[PDB]
Protein backbone atom coordinates (compact mmCIF):
# COMPACT_ATOMS: atom_id res chain seq x y z
CA UNK A 1 0.00 0.00 0.00
CA UNK A 2 1.82 3.28 1.76
CA UNK A 3 4.76 1.96 2.19
CA UNK A 4 5.23 -1.48 0.25
CA UNK A 5 5.47 0.00 -2.94
CA UNK A 6 8.70 1.20 -2.52
CA UNK A 7 10.21 -1.93 -1.24
CA UNK A 8 9.04 -3.90 -3.77
CA UNK A 9 10.68 -1.61 -6.28
CA UNK A 10 13.61 -1.82 -4.34
CA UNK A 11 13.67 -5.91 -3.88
CA UNK A 12 12.84 -6.27 -7.55
CA UNK A 13 15.99 -4.55 -8.48
CA UNK A 14 17.99 -5.93 -5.49
CA UNK A 15 17.21 -9.80 -7.00
CA UNK A 16 17.78 -8.20 -10.71
CA UNK A 17 20.94 -6.94 -9.69
CA UNK A 18 22.55 -9.85 -8.04
CA UNK A 19 20.74 -12.91 -9.88
CA UNK A 20 22.24 -12.16 -13.50
CA UNK A 21 26.06 -12.48 -14.35
CA UNK A 22 26.92 -12.02 -17.94
CA UNK A 23 30.88 -13.28 -18.21
CA UNK A 24 33.28 -11.84 -20.79
CA UNK A 25 35.32 -13.56 -22.95
CA UNK A 26 38.51 -15.28 -22.22
CA UNK A 27 37.57 -16.30 -18.71
CA UNK A 28 35.43 -18.53 -16.56
CA UNK A 29 33.63 -18.20 -13.78
CA UNK A 30 32.72 -20.50 -10.16
CA UNK A 31 29.55 -20.64 -8.70
CA UNK A 32 28.90 -21.87 -4.79
CA UNK A 33 25.97 -22.97 -3.07
CA UNK A 34 26.42 -21.95 0.64
CA UNK A 35 30.07 -22.76 0.01
CA UNK A 36 30.25 -25.58 -1.89
CA UNK A 37 31.12 -25.74 -5.87
CA UNK A 38 28.93 -26.55 -7.59
CA UNK A 39 29.26 -25.78 -11.47
CA UNK A 40 31.63 -23.47 -13.99
CA UNK A 41 29.70 -20.11 -15.74
CA UNK A 42 31.18 -19.54 -19.20
CA UNK A 43 31.09 -16.48 -21.59
CA UNK A 44 27.29 -15.80 -21.79
CA UNK A 45 24.39 -15.09 -19.71
CA UNK A 46 23.52 -16.90 -16.73
CA UNK A 47 21.01 -16.97 -14.20
CA UNK A 48 21.67 -18.35 -10.79
CA UNK A 49 19.22 -18.42 -7.66
CA UNK A 50 20.72 -15.81 -5.40
CA UNK A 51 20.78 -15.77 -1.84
CA UNK A 52 21.80 -19.16 -1.99
CA UNK A 53 24.67 -19.06 -4.70
CA UNK A 54 27.83 -16.65 -5.18
CA UNK A 55 30.56 -16.34 -7.35
CA UNK A 56 33.73 -18.01 -6.03
CA UNK A 57 36.87 -17.10 -8.38
CA UNK A 58 37.80 -15.49 -11.69
CA UNK A 59 39.75 -17.37 -13.98
CA UNK A 60 41.76 -16.20 -16.94
CA UNK A 61 42.10 -18.71 -20.06
CA UNK A 62 44.69 -17.10 -21.60
CA UNK A 63 48.61 -17.36 -21.98
CA UNK A 64 50.59 -15.46 -19.82
CA UNK A 65 54.33 -14.27 -19.86
CA UNK A 66 55.65 -14.85 -16.68
CA UNK A 67 59.30 -13.63 -15.50
CA UNK A 68 61.02 -15.77 -13.21
CA UNK A 69 63.78 -13.78 -10.89
CA UNK A 70 67.63 -13.91 -11.57
CA UNK A 71 69.40 -17.04 -10.61
CA UNK A 72 73.14 -18.13 -10.24
CA UNK A 73 74.10 -21.92 -11.51
CA UNK A 74 76.80 -23.78 -11.60
CA UNK A 75 77.44 -26.15 -14.61
CA UNK A 76 79.12 -28.94 -15.25
CA UNK A 77 82.34 -28.01 -15.74
CA UNK A 78 82.00 -26.08 -12.28
CA UNK A 79 81.61 -22.66 -13.82
CA UNK A 80 79.48 -19.57 -12.01
CA UNK A 81 77.08 -17.89 -14.22
CA UNK A 82 73.97 -16.67 -13.94
CA UNK A 83 70.80 -16.07 -16.02
CA UNK A 84 67.16 -15.09 -16.30
CA UNK A 85 64.39 -16.84 -17.49
CA UNK A 86 60.72 -16.39 -18.52
CA UNK A 87 57.73 -18.60 -18.82
CA UNK A 88 54.50 -19.22 -20.58
CA UNK A 89 51.34 -20.27 -18.56
CA UNK A 90 48.02 -21.69 -19.33
CA UNK A 91 45.19 -22.51 -17.70
CA UNK A 92 43.31 -25.58 -18.93
CA UNK A 93 39.15 -24.94 -18.57
CA UNK A 94 39.48 -27.24 -15.12
CA UNK A 95 38.25 -25.26 -11.85
CA UNK A 96 41.25 -27.16 -10.10
CA UNK A 97 43.20 -23.87 -10.22
CA UNK A 98 41.32 -22.04 -8.28
CA UNK A 99 40.79 -24.74 -5.07
CA UNK A 100 43.80 -27.65 -5.71
CA UNK A 101 46.46 -24.42 -4.98
CA UNK A 102 46.96 -21.34 -3.24
CA UNK B 1 1.29 16.16 -13.02
CA UNK B 2 -0.39 12.97 -10.97
CA UNK B 3 -3.71 12.40 -12.56
CA UNK B 4 -1.63 10.38 -15.70
CA UNK B 5 -0.56 6.99 -14.23
CA UNK B 6 0.47 5.63 -17.54
CA UNK B 7 3.04 8.54 -18.31
CA UNK B 8 5.37 8.05 -15.29
CA UNK B 9 6.01 4.43 -16.22
CA UNK B 10 6.25 5.17 -20.20
CA UNK B 11 9.04 7.64 -19.22
CA UNK B 12 11.07 5.44 -16.62
CA UNK B 13 10.89 2.78 -18.87
CA UNK B 14 12.74 5.07 -22.10
CA UNK B 15 14.47 6.63 -19.30
CA UNK B 16 16.43 3.48 -17.90
CA UNK B 17 16.58 1.76 -21.71
CA UNK B 18 18.62 4.96 -22.77
CA UNK B 19 20.49 4.75 -19.57
CA UNK B 20 21.56 1.08 -20.91
CA UNK B 21 23.81 2.89 -23.73
CA UNK B 22 25.93 4.70 -21.54
CA UNK B 23 28.19 1.55 -20.75
CA UNK B 24 26.10 -0.28 -18.67
CA UNK B 25 25.95 -4.20 -17.70
CA UNK B 26 22.12 -4.99 -18.80
CA UNK B 27 21.29 -5.08 -15.14
CA UNK B 28 18.94 -1.65 -16.19
CA UNK B 29 17.08 -3.32 -18.86
CA UNK B 30 15.11 -5.65 -17.45
CA UNK B 31 13.16 -2.94 -15.32
CA UNK B 32 12.86 -0.63 -18.08
CA UNK B 33 10.85 -2.85 -20.22
CA UNK B 34 8.74 -3.65 -17.29
CA UNK B 35 7.85 -0.51 -16.68
CA UNK B 36 7.38 0.33 -20.76
CA UNK B 37 4.70 -2.95 -20.32
CA UNK B 38 3.19 -1.28 -17.44
CA UNK B 39 2.99 2.13 -18.73
CA UNK B 40 1.13 0.28 -22.22
CA UNK B 41 -1.21 -1.64 -19.52
CA UNK B 42 -2.37 1.05 -17.09
CA UNK B 43 -3.16 3.65 -19.76
CA UNK B 44 -5.45 0.97 -21.70
CA UNK B 45 -6.79 -0.70 -17.97
CA UNK B 46 -6.66 2.16 -15.38
CA UNK B 47 -5.32 -0.79 -12.26
CA UNK B 48 -5.23 0.20 -9.19
CA UNK B 49 -2.05 2.46 -7.23
CA UNK B 50 -1.38 -0.63 -5.16
CA UNK B 51 -2.18 -2.75 -7.93
CA UNK B 52 0.42 -0.96 -10.01
CA UNK B 53 3.86 -1.82 -8.61
CA UNK B 54 3.12 -5.48 -8.10
CA UNK B 55 2.62 -6.04 -11.66
CA UNK B 56 6.18 -4.12 -12.53
CA UNK B 57 8.09 -6.32 -10.36
CA UNK B 58 6.89 -9.46 -11.62
CA UNK B 59 7.28 -8.07 -15.21
CA UNK B 60 11.00 -7.32 -14.41
CA UNK B 61 11.49 -10.79 -13.35
CA UNK B 62 9.85 -12.19 -16.64
CA UNK B 63 11.59 -10.16 -18.71
CA UNK B 64 15.09 -11.16 -17.43
CA UNK B 65 13.51 -14.76 -17.14
CA UNK B 66 12.05 -15.09 -20.97
CA UNK B 67 15.78 -14.05 -22.77
CA UNK B 68 17.47 -16.87 -20.45
CA UNK B 69 15.14 -19.63 -22.69
CA UNK B 70 15.40 -18.03 -25.96
CA UNK B 71 19.36 -17.21 -25.77
CA UNK B 72 19.98 -20.61 -24.01
CA UNK B 73 17.83 -22.72 -26.80
CA UNK B 74 20.12 -20.29 -29.49
CA UNK B 75 23.31 -21.31 -28.28
CA UNK B 76 22.43 -25.46 -28.20
CA UNK B 77 22.87 -27.06 -31.08
CA UNK B 78 23.50 -23.50 -33.24
CA UNK B 79 26.47 -21.81 -32.85
CA UNK B 80 29.92 -23.50 -32.26
CA UNK B 81 32.64 -21.02 -33.00
CA UNK B 82 33.00 -19.70 -29.51
CA UNK B 83 32.62 -23.28 -28.34
CA UNK B 84 35.64 -24.25 -29.89
CA UNK B 85 37.31 -20.67 -29.84
CA UNK B 86 38.36 -20.63 -26.07
CA UNK B 87 39.39 -24.22 -24.82
CA UNK B 88 42.50 -25.83 -26.25
CA UNK B 89 41.80 -29.38 -24.29
CA UNK B 90 38.30 -30.09 -26.74
CA UNK B 91 40.99 -28.86 -30.16
CA UNK B 92 43.12 -31.78 -29.38
CA UNK B 93 40.61 -34.83 -29.81
CA UNK B 94 40.62 -36.20 -32.83
CA UNK B 95 44.07 -35.06 -33.66
CA UNK B 96 46.66 -38.04 -35.00
CA UNK B 97 50.36 -38.21 -34.13
CA UNK B 98 53.48 -40.33 -34.58
CA UNK B 99 55.78 -41.14 -31.33
CA UNK B 100 59.42 -41.05 -31.10
CA UNK B 101 60.09 -42.82 -27.94
CA UNK B 102 57.94 -45.99 -26.67
CA UNK B 103 56.01 -45.62 -23.69
CA UNK B 104 56.43 -47.70 -20.81
CA UNK B 105 54.05 -48.49 -18.13
CA UNK B 106 51.47 -47.32 -20.33
CA UNK B 107 52.51 -43.58 -19.57
CA UNK B 108 54.87 -41.20 -21.55
CA UNK B 109 55.32 -38.00 -23.28
CA UNK B 110 54.47 -36.71 -26.83
CA UNK B 111 55.85 -33.91 -28.86
CA UNK B 112 52.83 -31.61 -29.87
CA UNK B 113 53.76 -27.89 -31.51
CA UNK B 114 56.97 -27.16 -29.89
CA UNK B 115 56.47 -28.49 -26.89
CA UNK B 116 55.90 -32.24 -24.99
CA UNK B 117 52.00 -33.28 -23.37
CA UNK B 118 51.89 -35.83 -21.24
CA UNK B 119 50.16 -39.23 -22.22
CA UNK B 120 48.73 -42.20 -21.55
CA UNK B 121 47.58 -45.55 -23.26
CA UNK B 122 45.69 -48.78 -22.29
CA UNK B 123 48.85 -50.99 -23.91
CA UNK B 124 52.34 -50.45 -24.10
CA UNK B 125 53.44 -49.04 -27.35
CA UNK B 126 56.64 -48.82 -29.25
CA UNK B 127 58.35 -46.24 -30.89
CA UNK B 128 57.04 -45.09 -34.23
CA UNK B 129 53.06 -46.14 -34.12
CA UNK B 130 49.99 -43.59 -35.37
CA UNK B 131 48.31 -42.50 -32.41
CA UNK B 132 44.82 -40.74 -31.92
CA UNK B 133 43.97 -38.66 -29.04
CA UNK B 134 40.48 -39.70 -26.79
CA UNK B 135 39.99 -37.99 -23.92
CA UNK B 136 41.46 -35.53 -21.95
CA UNK B 137 42.09 -35.98 -17.86
CA UNK B 138 43.31 -32.58 -16.23
CA UNK B 139 46.08 -31.71 -18.38
CA UNK B 140 46.86 -36.19 -19.70
CA UNK B 141 45.79 -37.06 -23.13
CA UNK B 142 44.60 -40.79 -23.61
CA UNK B 143 45.88 -42.19 -27.10
CA UNK B 144 44.77 -45.39 -28.92
CA UNK B 145 46.84 -46.23 -31.93
CA UNK B 146 44.93 -45.86 -35.61
CA UNK B 147 45.50 -47.11 -38.53
CA UNK B 148 47.19 -45.38 -41.48
CA UNK C 1 3.94 -10.29 26.28
CA UNK C 2 5.13 -6.57 27.08
CA UNK C 3 8.78 -7.65 27.44
CA UNK C 4 8.65 -10.93 26.18
CA UNK C 5 8.54 -10.62 22.24
CA UNK C 6 12.20 -8.38 22.15
CA UNK C 7 13.37 -11.19 23.85
CA UNK C 8 12.73 -13.89 22.18
CA UNK C 9 13.14 -12.19 18.78
CA UNK C 10 16.65 -11.85 20.00
CA UNK C 11 17.13 -14.98 21.27
CA UNK C 12 15.78 -16.30 17.66
CA UNK C 13 18.84 -14.30 16.29
CA UNK C 14 21.38 -15.92 18.39
CA UNK C 15 20.77 -19.22 17.77
CA UNK C 16 20.21 -18.99 14.17
CA UNK C 17 23.57 -17.06 13.91
CA UNK C 18 25.36 -19.52 16.48
CA UNK C 19 24.39 -22.74 14.60
CA UNK C 20 24.24 -22.35 11.61
CA UNK C 21 27.65 -22.94 9.67
CA UNK C 22 29.01 -22.52 6.03
CA UNK C 23 32.32 -24.12 4.99
CA UNK C 24 34.27 -22.63 1.71
CA UNK C 25 35.64 -24.44 -0.51
CA UNK C 26 39.26 -25.19 0.08
CA UNK C 27 39.03 -26.17 3.90
CA UNK C 28 37.65 -27.95 6.52
CA UNK C 29 36.27 -27.55 9.58
CA UNK C 30 36.04 -29.73 13.23
CA UNK C 31 33.42 -29.84 15.94
CA UNK C 32 33.59 -29.82 19.29
CA UNK C 33 31.45 -31.47 21.76
CA UNK C 34 31.82 -29.57 25.22
CA UNK C 35 35.79 -29.83 24.05
CA UNK C 36 35.67 -33.30 22.25
CA UNK C 37 36.14 -33.52 18.81
CA UNK C 38 33.27 -35.36 17.34
CA UNK C 39 32.88 -34.77 13.39
CA UNK C 40 34.10 -32.62 10.56
CA UNK C 41 32.58 -30.41 8.26
CA UNK C 42 33.21 -30.10 4.77
CA UNK C 43 32.21 -26.90 2.60
CA UNK C 44 28.76 -26.82 2.49
CA UNK C 45 25.79 -26.05 4.88
CA UNK C 46 26.21 -27.84 7.95
CA UNK C 47 23.70 -27.17 11.29
CA UNK C 48 25.72 -27.68 14.92
CA UNK C 49 23.08 -27.84 18.08
CA UNK C 50 24.02 -24.85 19.66
CA UNK C 51 25.62 -24.49 23.34
CA UNK D 1 0.93 3.65 12.16
CA UNK D 2 0.53 0.96 13.83
CA UNK D 3 -2.98 0.02 13.10
CA UNK D 4 -1.88 -2.21 11.22
CA UNK D 5 -0.05 -5.05 12.18
CA UNK D 6 1.06 -7.26 8.65
CA UNK D 7 3.12 -3.98 6.76
CA UNK D 8 5.82 -3.52 9.77
CA UNK D 9 6.44 -7.99 8.84
CA UNK D 10 6.36 -7.62 5.11
CA UNK D 11 8.21 -4.39 5.65
CA UNK D 12 10.73 -6.22 7.48
CA UNK D 13 10.77 -9.25 5.84
CA UNK D 14 11.65 -7.63 2.42
CA UNK D 15 14.62 -5.20 4.16
CA UNK D 16 15.91 -8.27 5.21
CA UNK D 17 15.91 -10.13 1.95
CA UNK D 18 17.33 -6.73 0.44
CA UNK D 19 20.30 -6.61 3.48
CA UNK D 20 21.71 -10.05 2.45
CA UNK D 21 22.68 -9.25 -1.06
CA UNK D 22 25.10 -6.61 0.39
CA UNK D 23 27.45 -9.56 1.17
CA UNK D 24 25.92 -11.62 4.21
CA UNK D 25 26.47 -15.41 5.20
CA UNK D 26 22.90 -15.96 5.00
CA UNK D 27 22.55 -15.70 8.64
CA UNK D 28 19.59 -13.22 7.71
CA UNK D 29 17.92 -14.94 5.54
CA UNK D 30 16.08 -17.39 7.87
CA UNK D 31 14.67 -14.51 9.69
CA UNK D 32 13.63 -12.48 6.29
CA UNK D 33 11.60 -15.21 5.60
CA UNK D 34 10.07 -15.89 8.03
CA UNK D 35 8.68 -12.34 8.67
CA UNK D 36 7.66 -12.42 5.53
CA UNK D 37 5.58 -15.39 6.04
CA UNK D 38 4.35 -13.68 9.51
CA UNK D 39 3.09 -10.71 7.60
CA UNK D 40 0.92 -13.08 5.13
CA UNK D 41 -0.44 -14.50 7.93
CA UNK D 42 -1.04 -11.58 10.00
CA UNK D 43 -2.88 -9.86 6.97
CA UNK D 44 -4.98 -12.49 6.26
CA UNK D 45 -5.72 -13.74 9.97
CA UNK D 46 -5.57 -11.25 12.76
CA UNK D 47 -3.20 -12.63 15.49
CA UNK D 48 -2.37 -11.61 19.18
CA UNK D 49 0.34 -9.43 19.66
CA UNK D 50 1.81 -11.51 21.97
CA UNK D 51 0.99 -14.16 19.30
CA UNK D 52 3.02 -12.48 16.67
CA UNK D 53 6.59 -13.29 17.86
CA UNK D 54 6.50 -16.59 18.72
CA UNK D 55 5.03 -17.60 15.65
CA UNK D 56 7.93 -15.39 13.85
CA UNK D 57 10.46 -17.12 16.26
CA UNK D 58 9.29 -20.69 15.24
CA UNK D 59 8.92 -19.63 11.16
CA UNK D 60 12.60 -18.73 11.74
CA UNK D 61 13.29 -22.18 13.20
CA UNK D 62 11.62 -23.98 10.57
CA UNK D 63 13.09 -21.54 7.81
CA UNK D 64 16.26 -22.52 8.55
CA UNK D 65 15.78 -25.82 9.26
CA UNK D 66 13.93 -27.09 5.89
CA UNK D 67 17.19 -26.03 3.48
CA UNK D 68 19.26 -28.24 5.72
CA UNK D 69 17.62 -31.45 4.54
CA UNK D 70 16.54 -29.97 1.01
CA UNK D 71 19.89 -29.47 0.29
CA UNK D 72 21.51 -32.88 2.27
CA UNK D 73 19.08 -34.98 0.11
CA UNK D 74 20.63 -32.88 -2.99
CA UNK D 75 23.84 -33.96 -2.32
CA UNK D 76 24.01 -37.63 -1.71
CA UNK D 77 23.43 -39.69 -4.96
CA UNK D 78 23.16 -36.90 -6.99
CA UNK D 79 26.33 -34.55 -6.83
CA UNK D 80 29.83 -35.81 -6.83
CA UNK D 81 32.27 -33.24 -8.76
CA UNK D 82 32.96 -31.30 -5.47
CA UNK D 83 33.32 -34.41 -3.68
CA UNK D 84 36.33 -35.71 -6.00
CA UNK D 85 37.65 -32.20 -6.28
CA UNK D 86 39.12 -31.49 -2.88
CA UNK D 87 40.31 -34.84 -1.53
CA UNK D 88 43.59 -36.71 -2.96
CA UNK D 89 43.45 -39.88 -0.94
CA UNK D 90 40.24 -41.06 -2.33
CA UNK D 91 41.26 -40.11 -5.94
CA UNK D 92 44.35 -42.49 -5.63
CA UNK D 93 42.20 -45.46 -5.07
CA UNK D 94 41.45 -47.80 -7.55
CA UNK D 95 44.61 -46.53 -9.45
CA UNK D 96 47.18 -48.72 -11.35
CA UNK D 97 50.96 -48.69 -11.18
CA UNK D 98 53.84 -50.73 -10.76
CA UNK D 99 56.87 -51.65 -8.26
CA UNK D 100 60.73 -50.70 -8.81
CA UNK D 101 62.17 -51.97 -5.78
CA UNK D 102 61.14 -55.64 -3.64
CA UNK D 103 58.89 -54.91 -0.34
CA UNK D 104 60.65 -56.17 3.03
CA UNK D 105 59.00 -56.72 5.63
CA UNK D 106 55.76 -55.95 4.01
CA UNK D 107 56.42 -52.36 3.51
CA UNK D 108 58.13 -49.47 1.49
CA UNK D 109 57.94 -47.18 -1.15
CA UNK D 110 56.36 -46.51 -4.51
CA UNK D 111 56.71 -43.39 -6.70
CA UNK D 112 53.33 -41.61 -7.88
CA UNK D 113 54.33 -38.99 -10.49
CA UNK D 114 57.40 -37.20 -9.47
CA UNK D 115 57.38 -37.94 -6.17
CA UNK D 116 57.29 -41.04 -3.52
CA UNK D 117 54.67 -42.66 -1.14
CA UNK D 118 54.74 -44.73 1.99
CA UNK D 119 53.24 -48.36 0.81
CA UNK D 120 52.35 -51.38 2.77
CA UNK D 121 50.66 -54.39 1.44
CA UNK D 122 49.85 -58.33 2.71
CA UNK D 123 52.95 -59.86 1.60
CA UNK D 124 56.19 -59.35 0.11
CA UNK D 125 55.93 -58.44 -3.33
CA UNK D 126 59.07 -58.67 -5.95
CA UNK D 127 59.92 -55.81 -8.09
CA UNK D 128 58.04 -55.20 -11.61
CA UNK D 129 54.70 -55.99 -10.29
CA UNK D 130 51.64 -54.82 -11.33
CA UNK D 131 49.69 -52.95 -7.91
CA UNK D 132 46.42 -51.41 -7.59
CA UNK D 133 45.90 -49.42 -4.39
CA UNK D 134 42.88 -50.31 -2.31
CA UNK D 135 42.89 -47.84 0.89
CA UNK D 136 44.56 -45.42 2.93
CA UNK D 137 45.32 -44.67 6.08
CA UNK D 138 47.40 -42.19 7.61
CA UNK D 139 49.28 -41.10 4.30
CA UNK D 140 49.87 -44.70 3.90
CA UNK D 141 48.12 -46.75 1.12
CA UNK D 142 46.93 -50.23 0.87
CA UNK D 143 48.31 -52.08 -2.20
CA UNK D 144 47.66 -55.42 -3.41
CA UNK D 145 49.26 -57.52 -6.88
CA UNK D 146 46.27 -57.20 -10.08
CA UNK D 147 46.91 -58.79 -12.97
CA UNK D 148 47.50 -57.73 -16.15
Amino acid sequence: MLIFIPILIFVALVIVGAGVKIVPQGYQWTVERFGRYTKTLQPGLSLVVPFMDRIGRKINMMEQVLDIPSQEVISKDNANVTIDAVCFIQVIDAPRAAYEVS
Amino acid sequence: MVVHPHIFWLSLGGLLLAAEMLGGNGYLLWSGVAAVITGLVVWLVPLGWEWQGVMFAILTLLAAWLWWKWLSRRVREQKHSDSHLNQRGQQLIGRRFVLESPLVNGRGHMRVGDSSWPVSASEDLGAGTHVEVIAIEGITLHIRAVSS
